[PDB]
């Protein structure tokens, strides 16, 4: 499938795990569905922090439908990326 | 429209009343489902949401003693159970459905109180101007402060809603400054943490109607008091 081009928002509170990761529970507002979710995590700088996703491949099926995605964020400050774009959903984590 | 709400209901006072709202092609179960109340000619008054994966449910303190929710995820189904049944209790009641905003609304619930005895009633959200005249093709700005911080995750949570005679609201602005799927560019948003503004640029005749803005942060997901917004009658 091809990478989803339009916007996503959080349909409920991100949730934390008991082993250290956390649930977000995206909804997707793009009308390219069948795609696949662009997912990105950040430090406090900025740079791209790899193999953070535990969710392999995220793809949104019906935009009606919300789609979960579990991520491991760093200890401190980070960011969760999600949609592509400038104005793409940029969630600020405390670890 | 994917959310259907139960038939108007003309209620004896003291007694009590159950509202339905039923989906279709989405599971209530990964939804925040709300119930908010709009009494005759008034603003719209947040009730409560669930979380129908857990069965966790908020309220307004306002509504605490009056109001309940419960949620059937096998059929698909929220309700809103009002309770001692007052005149205060007359009002069209909508089941909405999202947290960065309610991009889902029922076509809502008109409850009638018949006349008589019986029954019992049981954060600020500053909107200004409560009425604003405009010029077609002007700038129009509507203001909203809130008491206590909206942000979460670094993003506002400050939505913008628009509501024409007879009609439920419909989402416009969401997460402070985005703008819905399907509404014009002349609506923006702007601000962060506890001060909020709407803009219609230029105003045009299709957008007389009464707008609102909400916080969705925290608990309770207040409403603004509103902003009718006319064409100038000179």
């Amino acid at each position: 499938y091809v990478m989803c081009t339009g916007s996503f928002k959080l349909e409920k509170e991100v949730a934390e795990t008991q082993h250290g990761t956390v649930l977000v529970q995206v909804k997707y507002e793009g009308t390219d569905a069948p795609c696949k979710i662009p997912f990105s995590t950040q430090d406090e700088k900025g740079v791209t922090q790899n193999g953070r996703l535990i969710t392999a491949n995220p793809i949104v099926t019906d935009k009606e439908k919300p789609v979960n995605i579990e991520t491991e964020p760093p200890f401190g400050e980070s960011y969760i990326i999600v949609g592509a774009g400038e104005k793409a959903l940029k969630l600020s984590w405390f670890k | 429209k994917l959310l259907e709400q139960s038939g108007a209901e003309l209620v004896k006072p003291g007694a009590s009343v159950r509202l339905s709202c039923t989906a279709s092609g989405f599971n209530i179960k990964d939804t925040y489902m709300s119930w908010v109340k709009q009494r005759p000619e008034q603003g719209l008054e947040w009730i409560g949401r669930i979380d129908p994966a857990n069965g966790d449910t908020k309220y307004d303190p306002k509504f605490q003693g009056k109001a309940t929710i419960t949620a059937d995820t096998s059929s698909n189904t929220a309700y809103l159970h009002l309770s001692s049944l007052t005149s205060g209790d007359t009002a069209v009641y909508y089941c909405s459905r999202g947290w960065e905003g309610f991009a889902y609304w029922g076509q809502g619930t008109l409850v009638t109180v018949s006349a008589g005895g019986g029954g019992s009633g049981g954060l600020v959200m500053t909107q200004t101007p409560a009425s604003l005249a405009v010029s077609l093709g002007q700038r129009a700005t509507i203001s909203c402060r809130a008491s206590e911080n909206v942000d979460r995750y670094g993003n506002s949570f400050m939505h913008w809603y628009q509501q024409k005679a007879g009609q439920p609201p419909k989402l416009l602005i969401y997460r402070a400054s985005n703008l819905e799927s399907g509404i014009p560019a002349r609506f923006s948003g702007s601000g962060s943490r506890t001060d909020f503004t709407l803009t219609i640029n230029p105003v045009e005749a299709d957008d007389v109607a009464t707008y609102f803005c909400q916080r969705s942060n925290e608990v309770p997901w207040t409403f603004g008091g509103g902003t009718k917004l006319e064409i100038k009658r000179p």
